[PDB]
C-alpha cells in the first residue's frame, strides 16, 4: 500500500515552471529513507522537519509540485527570496514546512540544437501569492496607453523559452525540482 | 559608443543573389532585435525587415513590397547578422544599414527592442548593372 | 497601412526665423513617433522620440509639440548649419514605415 | 545502443527515390538521437542531420534538399533515410551513428559497414 | 560554420617512434572535440573525446592535448596497426557539425 512517489520522481516529462503540476497524496503509507538515502538527488534540503524524522510524523494531506528550471536558479526556491521565479512564477510562504528536491536532468530534457518546449513568465503586474499559479497569456501592459491585443510598443508577450542545449555551461543546464508541502 | 559594421557590397550584375552582413560590437547581442534599412539613391529611407531575439521566437517581419524576397537570418556565437538578397532586379541598387533602438527594462532584464533607430552602421552600397 | 505625409517639402527662411513641419497621419497613434535628421552624404541622426522628448545631447531649439493624429516639429530659430532632410517615423507597431521627407534650404 | 545493420544497396538509374535502412538492437537510452554521415569517394566526412525517434524532430544541416530523415516507425526499430530523384552527385557511402544524452558515449556505435550508393 | 583545418596533410613516420597530430579551429570550440581513426575499407572508430578523456577499450598510447582553438593528438608506440587516417570533429555550434581532413600516417 506504498505511496506513488515513484511515478512522481520517475515520471516521463515534467511541466513548465509557470504551469507547474500539483498532486495530492492521502490515506497512504509514505517512506522517505528510500528517497533520502539516494545519491541521485544533488540537492535535498528540508524546512521545519528533521529529514530523518519523517517516518515519525503523520499528516492529513501531502502536496507534490514539480517543474523544470535553470541550473543557477535553484536558490530562488526558498521561502523568502527574490527573482523571476520567486516573483512571477512560484512563491513559497515563509511558514513553509516540507522538503525541496532538485537534481540535474541534462540527459533527459536538453536536446541538440535547442529545446524550445519549456517557458517561464517575465512580466506580471503584481507578485504572486503562496501556492498560487496562473496560465493566462494576455499581452502585458507597461504604460498608460492601452493597445488591446497588439504586440507593438509597450505591449510585450510575457512568455519566453529556456532553449536548453546539452553542451551549455552547468549554470544553464536544466534541473528538475520537486517540492513537498505538509499539513 | 557602441558600433555596427557591415560588408559585402559589390558591383554585381542582376539576375542573381547577394549576401550582406553586419557584425555587432558591444551589445548583449544574443538577445536584441535588429533591423535593416535601405536608402535608395536620392530617396527617403525605407524599413526592410526585423528579426527577433531567438529567445522570443526568432521571427521575421518583412515589408509590404518585400515579402517575397530579402531573407534575414541571425548567426549567434560570433555576433553577426545576415541579410540574404534572394533576387536582384534593378532597384536593389541602394545603401543598406543595420540599426537598433530603444532599451527597455522592467525590474531584472533589459534588451534593445529596436523600435526607433539609435545606432547605425557606415552603410554599404549595392549596385545593379 | 497607415499612410503619413510630411509636408511641405520646400522650406527656407533667413537665419533666426521659425519653421513649421507637420507629420500628419491617417490613423491615430497616441504619442508614438520620432524624428530623424540626415545631412547630405551621411548617416541619419535621431532628435526626438515619444513626439516630444529631446535627445540627450542635441541642441534644444527643436520643439516636438503635437500628439494624437497630427504632429508638429518646429525649429524655434533658424541657423545655416542645420540644413538637412527630416524624417518622421510611425512608431506604434510594425511596419515602422518612415515618412516622405522634407528638405530645408536657406533664404537669399 | 548495440549493433546496427544496414541493407547493402546497389546501382540505380538516374534519379529516382531510395530508402536507406539502419537498425537498432536494444537497451536504448531515453534521449536517443541517431545521425547520418556520408563520405565521398576518397574524401572527408560530411554530416547531414539527426533525428530523435521519440517525438521526431529531424533537424537538418543546411543541405536539406534530398535529405528527408524520418524514423517513420518503431515497428522494426529503424531510422530510414529517404529522398526522391537525386541523380549524379550523391554517389557515396552513408553511415548511421548512434548517440545518447550526457555528451559522452555518443558516437560509439558508428554504423557497421555501409551502403555504397551508386547513382549513374 | 567553423572550418576544422588539419596540419600536416600527411605525416611520414618510422615505426616505434612517437608521432604527433595537430588540428585547427576557426574560433572557440573550447572543450568539445573528438578524434577518429579510419582504417581503409571500414568505418571510423572514435578514439578520444572532450579533447582529453580517452574512450573505452582503446590502448593507453593515445592521449589528448590542447584546448580552445588549438589541439593535438600524440601516439607513443607506432605498432603495425596504427597507420590510418585521423579526423578531428567538433560537436558544439550545431547546424554545421564539421569534420577535419585527415592525415595518412605511413611508414618508411
Amino acid at each position: 500500500n506504498l505511496c506513488p512517489f515513484g511515478e512522481v520522481f520517475n515520471a516521463t516529462r515534467f511541466a513548465s515552471v509557470y504551469a507547474w503540476n500539483r498532486k495530492r497524496i492521502s490515506n497512504c503509507v509514505a517512506d522517505y529513507s528510500v528517497l533520502y538515502n539516494s545519491a541521485s538527488f544533488s540537492t535535498f534540503k528540508c524546512y521545519g522537519v528533521s529529514p530523518t524524522k519523517l517516518n515519525d510524523l503523520c499528516f492529513t494531506n501531502v502536496y507534490a509540485d514539480s517543474f523544470v528550471i535553470r541550473g543557477d536558479e535553484v536558490r530562488q526556491i526558498a521561502p523568502g527570496q527574490t527573482g523571476n521565479i520567486a516573483d512571477y512564477n512560484y512563491k513559497l510562504p515563509d511558514d513553509f514546512t516540507g522538503c525541496v528536491i532538485a537534481w540535474n536532468s541534462n540527459n533527459l530534457d536538453s536536446k541538440v540544437g535547442g529545446n524550445y518546449n519549456y517557458l517561464y513568465r517575465l512580466f506580471r503586474k503584481s507578485n504572486l501569492k503562496p501556492f498560487e499559479r496562473d496560465i493566462s497569456t494576455e499581452i502585458y501592459q507597461a504604460g498608460s496607453t492601452p493597445c488591446n491585443g497588439v504586440k507593438g510598443f509597450n505591449c510585450y508577450f510575457p512568455l519566453q523559452s529556456y532553449g536548453f542545449q546539452p553542451t551549455y555551461g552547468v549554470g544553464y543546464q536544466p534541473y528538475r525540482v520537486v517540492v513537498l508541502s505538509f499539513e | 559608443e557602441v558600433q555596427l559594421v557591415e560588408s559585402g557590397g559589390g558591383f554585381v550584375k542582376p539576375g542573381g543573389s547577394l549576401r550582406l552582413s553586419c557584425a555587432a560590437s558591444g551589445f548583449k547581442f544574443s538577445d536584441a532585435w535588429m533591423n535593416w534599412v535601405r536608402q535608395a539613391p536620392g530617396k527617403g529611407l525605407e524599413w526592410v525587415g526585423r528579426i527577433k531575439s531567438k529567445a522570443d521566437g526568432q521571427t521575421t517581419d518583412y515589408a509590404a513590397p518585400v515579402k517575397g524576397r530579402f531573407s534575414i537570418s541571425r548567426d549567434d556565437s560570433k555576433n553577426t547578422l545576415f541579410l540574404q538578397i534572394h533576387n536582384l532586379e534593378s532597384d536593389d541598387t541602394a545603401v543598406y544599414y543595420c540599426t537598433t533602438g530603444a532599451l527597455v527594462e522592467s525590474r531584472y532584464f533589459d534588451w534593445f527592442t529596436g523600435y526607433y533607430f539609435d545606432y547605425w552602421g557606415q552603410g554599404t552600397l549595392v549596385t545593379v548593372s | 497601412d497607415i499612410q503619413m505625409t510630411q509636408s511641405p517639402s520646400s522650406l527656407s527662411a533667413s537665419v533666426g526665423d521659425r519653421v513649421t513641419i507637420t507629420c500628419r497621419t491617417s490613423q491615430g497613434i497616441y504619442n508614438y513617433l520620432a524624428w530623424y535628421q540626415q545631412k547630405p552624404g551621411k548617416v541619419p541622426k535621431l532628435l526626438i522620440y515619444g513626439a516630444s522628448t529631446l535627445q540627450s545631447g542635441v541642441p534644444s531649439r527643436f520643439s516636438g509639440s503635437g500628439s494624437g493624429t497630427d504632429f508638429t516639429l518646429t525649429i524655434s530659430s533658424l541657423q545655416p548649419e542645420d540644413v538637412a532632410t527630416y524624417y518622421c517615423q510611425k512608431y506604434k507597431s510594425a511596419p515602422l514605415t518612415f515618412g516622405g521627407g522634407t528638405k530645408v534650404e536657406i533664404k537669399r
